[PDB]
RNA sequence: UAUGCAAAUAUAAAAUUAUAGUAAUUAUAAAUUAUAUUAUAUUAUAUUUAUUCAUAUAAUUAAUAGGAUAAUAUUUGUAGUUUUUGAUACCAUGAUAAGGAUUAUAAAUUGAAAGUGUUAAUAUCAUAAUCAAAAUUUAUUAUUUAUAUUAAAUAUGUAUGUGUAGAUAAAAUAAGAA
């Protein structure tokens, strides 16, 4: 007479260190020595659970549009699912993807450090979307399914524990989580530049530098998402020579050394 | 799961995290939902660089992205259920079955001021209390005064 | 009352008992508090350094005369936290062929200095014919009496570390107290590159020759980073210097101890990626490591799993068990009788009662 | 415990609904239409008097007073109005001539009485008007 | 008595005075109310230039659904396309099997009856429907 | 409804019942418990107003993890499946409400403790929970009455019928009542 919520469930650390650690007890915790959470469950059973997260819109409600049932019972009445071929004939189709969903940098303070629309917060600290695997944000792989169970839902298992320390984000938590994770420093001493996407901007905050435009300058470099090379400091710097700018040159320096990885410490 | 070794004493009580999660769901969206509903509806012209069908594309194309924004937050606060966070009870928002100070229910209210658990004060069940406010116009003249205190008393630059 | 707990810093009763201030008596601080004062602990972060170097630096400091005159050559040669991404083969031609000319020991050794960290950043391997050229004839051969410069040491040590050379043994027993005694201005980066360049190469004494001499200079090991020590701690095998590693693991820190456990298990469980060059199995050393951080870490209780399988006493559970042995008690006091004398030595002693099984 | 399922709705209530909905549905389309027609006739077709004969204003005989004034100077676009309440205010009060006459002496039948047709001569005709149409109390 | 989950977790509390526009459980059962003259300010939105509701639009990737939302405004498309149009009511389902042109530009939920005047009388119980038949709703 | 036929409580007694054999004593007393103002006298009661009363929906509750201007930890990116079982769709101890009839003028308040769904020991298939646009049959609820009538979250199409049966609600406090 044994019930079960899951007949089968998985490790997390694969057949190359528990087979030397289980000699060595670990204390689990006394009034519950057997745990099974999320990150512990299979793969057809966390998707399942994982669908159900959302009150609607999501795989788990069955009227949501991604449901994948055939046929649903309602109130003892059979009743069918039409397709998207045949919504599409009176519901016009507007879709741009994963794009819309995401919003940028700039954008992300007003929205309060998140950057995407998905009805599940994601969070940038690899501790709340914990699975085995560290949670990391993807940006433009953003999706309704989310394979990644890397957003927060208030319905799946071991979840009271993560809403909690959620809750409990200081201020800027999610701002500095990405900087920290994006912006860190490299191993071999060199400054984290020459971005290959970001590399054009540099060039035209420095053409209007050089032009002395340097409220366009600065207004341009606000936009800048990672950390600009010493030759933007530089050449703001040297702009406000003719003007007798030291104010904003003084600003211009202080958010060059004391913040970015003193950058401007030339 | 499925009640099996519960902690808390009350399921329900994870409404509450629920209802602080979709706050901060309305914290996130609440102005992008706005910027772009401002912007979808608004008949005039915006300026002198965006007029006639530079101004109504642009429009169009706002509209079909807020449509595209899955998961944004549009219900209003008014609608959403106020459950109680000790013991799960539901109250409505404008009755009496909800305080707005404490954030709790009548019957969670009456219990911890019957026990020592709120530092209240009593006052006559027929009299408008002590404030100075409520003696002279009541729950209106109250509420101007907040306002006036929050917003009105600045000249805003 | 009830499952809910009551907070005593809201709930007025409880701050108005008797057991703390009611309202009507003055209110004043009582008994002032200076926690912060008596024993202030030193600042340890969870998280790294962001702004920290994060490498080894080589003191780079010459004549500005002479500085400014090499600045076309130099431009190639890695500046403070720049790396120009030049060919090695191309300043390796240009100190050949311009070294001569200039007249200065300490430039040179400068130069050359720079010229071994760029190629060891650029991990290339042909530049040990430079310092045979060079540095071999008058800085360390037949017992060559010469002092090299710090830069030029450290440099060459960063260089052969990348390079997983098997020349740094001559050098570091120079540089060893006896001889010119440039062991206690290494760097903790310094350490940490020597002890994964020998963990990757394999080396079973020169692992253990350097924790000795680390602990004897007083090197920082819980600034020394954990994968290096674990990649040093996996590569040993035999039996003196796993002793050896064993009774020194204790120098470490409790915090230190539990991430090189850390460190190792991911490593060689998931992380195994993470390296370049995957690590050997050494289960040994794991199940070691994994043991002594077990040792050091404050050791919880689980009763459950204690005491699973305790069984009471025979006479204590004589009541509660149907089919137990109790003439094994009236055994037992016959044989401490006859260890005291006071019954027949071995004494033939039959059976009292019947063998139930 | 064990809990077990439990009909709710009838075996064939369904189908029978759905059916009645559309029939209902029908029903309303063909009352819309009579309705639509019924208040596009009402609003173009003349009505009565909005103004009371008993009042200080509209009292003189209709060879005198604001009767003459309407008669020679805004009796053709009363027509046009069709003699509603509200363009015949309207028009009295652009028409000048009167000032606040209008409001602060005249007076002016009931809703549900000014909506009577152009010759009624009974109190009881605003209850004769057809109830299948759904066009709000406007005939 | 309506059967539903959160009947046994609220109470009705009798005849309860609510704030004004305020009930916690709306349901609109005057939204087939006819109106001829307030056809399209009736259970509509108000400005004419307003967009039609994300509701009547296909977002993500989707797969499909059982039924369309309420507030999904009737287009020509519904009509001309002959496809499948469905709206949750009570007791399951709603199906438009009669696309008419009459009910272009309104809500499914204004052209849908909320308040059914049909009663089963299958799943009346005897104390029902003597109760019924005193009110006069059953023969 | 006394004329006959008819000794009969006004007591010389031996624990109850019983034919003077049946069972194991038998009776009795006191205190207390809701039915009865009296007619100057610790209060004059007696007037005004009102009554077509209705709403609830689409299931997963059981961890801690710190970042710039800080003398250095990649702890960048912290990775050990699986032996338990109740507030859930019954039941699963206690606890707050409504309900005016005799302590009164006076430097004063006209709302009660006898208990009202949610709360702290009994278990033994229980996933019933709002994040919108939704389904009167249910005792416990003051709605706008005939000059001008639908613009912003969507917000009531029904019942004109001599102020009209029965039944019933409220007030003697800045009000006006003897
Ligand atoms: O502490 C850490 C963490 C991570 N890594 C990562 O290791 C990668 C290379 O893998 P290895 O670290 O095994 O190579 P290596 O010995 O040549 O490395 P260096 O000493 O030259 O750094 C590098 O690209 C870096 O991101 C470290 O080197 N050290």
């Amino acid at each position: 007479s044994v019930s079960g919520v899951f007949s089968k469930g998985r490790g997390i650390g694969h057949e190359a260190t528990t087979s030397i650690l289980r000699y060595i007890p670990r204390a689990r915790v006394p009034w519950q020595p057997s745990r099974f959470g999320r990150e512990n469950l299979t793969a057809a059973d966390m998707a399942r659970l994982w669908s159900r997260g959302r009150y609607r819109d999501g795989p788990g409600n069955y009227n949501s549009g991604y449901c994948t049932e055939r046929t649903h019972v309602l109130e003892e009445n059979t009743v069918s699912i039409i397709p998207r071929r045949e919504l599409e004939k009176y519901m016009p189709d507007i879709t741009i993807g994963p794009k819309a969903l995401v919003t940028p940098v700039s954008l992300m303070n007003a929205r309060n450090g998140h950057r995407v629309t998905h009805d599940l917060l994601h969070s940038y600290d690899p501790h709340i979307g914990r699975l085995g695997k560290p949670a990391v944000v993807d940006h433009d792989n953003i999706t309704v399914e989310d394979p990644n169970r890397v957003g927060l839902n208030a319905a799946t298992l071991d979840c009271r524990g993560r809403i909690y320390r959620w809750l409990r984000r200081g201020p800027f938590f999610q701002v500095d989580n990405y900087f920290r994770r994006s912006v860190k420093l490299n191993r071999d001493g060199t400054l984290p530049t020459d971005f290959v996407h970001e590399a054009p901007l540099m060039r035209k905050i420095i053409r209007l530098a050089h032009r002395g435009h340097l409220k366009a300058a600065c207004e341009e470099y606000r936009r800048v998402t990672t950390v600009p090379p010493v030759e933007v400091y530089r050449a703001l710097t040297a702009c406000c020579v003719p003007g007798a700018k030291l104010a904003d040159a003084v600003s211009i320096f202080e958010d060059g050394d004391s913040k970015l990885f003193y950058v401007s410490r030339d | 799961m499925r009640h099996i070794g519960q902690d808390v004493p009350k399921r329900h009580t994870h409404f509450v995290l629920e209802s602080r999660l979709m706050y901060e769901k309305s914290f996130r969206d609440c102005w992008l939902h706005s910027v772009c509903r401002a912007i979808s509806q608004l008949d005039e012209p915006l300026s002198k660089t965006v007029v006639g069908t530079h101004q109504k594309m642009l429009q169009r194309k706002v509209t079909c992205f807020q449509y595209n924004q899955y998961g944004l937050f549009k219900t209003p606060y008014y609608r959403l259920a106020n459950v109680d966070r000790y013991h799960a009870v539901q109250g409505v928002a404008g009755t009496r079955e909800w305080v707005p100070y404490v954030n709790v229910s009548y019957w969670t209210m009456n219990k911890m001021v019957r026990g020592g658990n709120l530092l209240v004060h009593r006052v006559h069940y027929t009299g408008w209390g002590t404030d100075s406010h409520l003696k002279k116009g009541g729950w209106e003249h109250r509420w101007n005064k907040v306002l006036q205190r929050n917003v009105l008393q600045y000249s805003r630059i | 009352v009830g499952y809910t707990p009551v907070n005593p810093d809201t709930s007025p009763m409880v701050a108005y008992s008797q057991y703390h201030w009611h309202y009507n008596l003055p209110q004043g601080m009582e008994r002032p508090h200076s926690v912060n004062r008596t024993f202030a602990a030193p600042f340890q972060s969870n998280h790294s350094l962001v702004n920290k170097y994060r490498g080894v630096w080589i003191e780079f400091d010459m004549h500005p005369a002479f500085s400014v005159a090499l600045e076309p050559q130099l431009r190639k040669l890695p500046r403070g936290r720049t790396l120009p991404k030049t060919p090695a083969e191309e300043v390796i031609a240009d100190y050949t062929a311009l070294a001569p000319l200039v007249d200065d020991e300490k430039t040179r050794d400068l130069w050359l200095a720079k010229v071994f960290q760029h190629c060891a950043f650029q991990r290339c391997g042909g530049a040990m014919e430079l310092w045979e050229r060079y540095c071999h004839q008058r800085f360390t051969a037949e017992g060559a009496t010469a002092k090299p410069p710090l830069s030029l040491v450290k440099s060459v040590l960063f260089y052969c570390n990348k390079t997983d050379n098997s020349g740094w043994r001559a050098l570091f027993d120079r540089c060893l107290k006896d001889g010119w005694n440039y062991t206690p201005l290494f760097d903790t980066a310094q350490w940490s590159f020597m002890l994964k360049s020998i963990g990757r190469m394999g080396d079973e004494d020169g692992v253990r020759a350097v924790l000795e001499e680390m602990l004897d200079v007083q090197a920082d090991l819980d600034r020394v980073e954990a994968r290096s020590v674990v990649i040093a701690l996996n590569a040993v095998t035999n039996a003196d210097v796993y002793e050896f590693v064993k009774k020194y693991l204790f120098n470490f820190g409790e915090r230190k101890v539990k991430f090189l456990r850390t460190t190792y298990s991911d490593l060689r469980g998931h992380g195994a990626g993470k390296l370049r060059i995957p690590l050997k199995e050494n289960d040994n050393m794991y199940y070691h490591v994994c043991w002594h951080s077990s040792i050091r870490s404050p050791r919880q209780f689980s009763p459950r799993q204690l005491y699973f399988d305790y069984t009471p006493s025979t006479l204590g559970s004589s009541s509660h068990n149907p089919n137990a042995k109790i003439d094994d008690i009236v055994k037992d006091k016959i044989e401490k009788w006859k260890a005291e004398g006071l019954l027949p030595e071995d004494y033939v002693h039959e059976d009292r009662v019947y063998d139930r099984s | 415990a064990k809990p077990k399922k439990r009909p709710k709705v009838g075996q064939g209530f369904h189908e029978k609904a759905q059916k009645w909905r559309e029939e209902y549905l029908l029903d309303r389309h063909r009352a819309l239409a009579d309705s639509l027609r019924a208040y596009v006739e009402f609003s173009t077709s003349k009505r009565v008097e909005p103004w009371d004969a008993r009042f200080k204003p509209f009292d003189r005989i209709e060879k005198d007073g604001v009767y003459v004034l309407m008669r020679y100077m805004m009796e053709e676009k009363l027509q046009l109005c069709n003699y509603h309440h509200r363009p015949v205010k309207r028009l009295f009060c652009n028409i000048g001539l009167m000032g606040p006459q209008i409001t602060t002496k005249a007076r002016w039948k009931p809703y549900r009485f000014a909506t009577n047709p152009a010759g009624t001569s009974k109190a009881e005709r605003m209850y004769q008007r057809d109830k299948t149409v759904y066009t709000h109390g406007h005939n | 008595i309506a059967k539903s989950a959160f009947g046994f977790y609220l109470a009705r509390r009798g005849q309860r005075k609510y704030p004004f526009l305020r009930r916690p459980h709306i349901k609109n059962t005057h939204s087939m109310n006819p109106s001829a003259p307030y056809f399209w300010s009736f259970m509509t939105a108000k400005s004419q230039m307003a967009f039609l509701p994300e509701e009547n639009y296909i977002t993500g990737d989707w797969t499909g659904k059982f039924f369309v939302s309420k507030r999904q405004v009737y287009t020509l498309q519904h009509a001309t396309s002959g496809a499948k149009v469905r709206v949750k009511s009570f007791p399951s389902i709603f199906e438009f099997n009669s696309p008419s042109r009459w009910n272009i530009g309104k809500e499914m939920n204004t052209l849908t009856k909320p308040r059914m005047d049909l009663i089963d009388e299958q799943m009346l119980t005897k104390k029902q429907r003597l109760d019924y038949v005193r009110a006069g709703l059953l023969p």
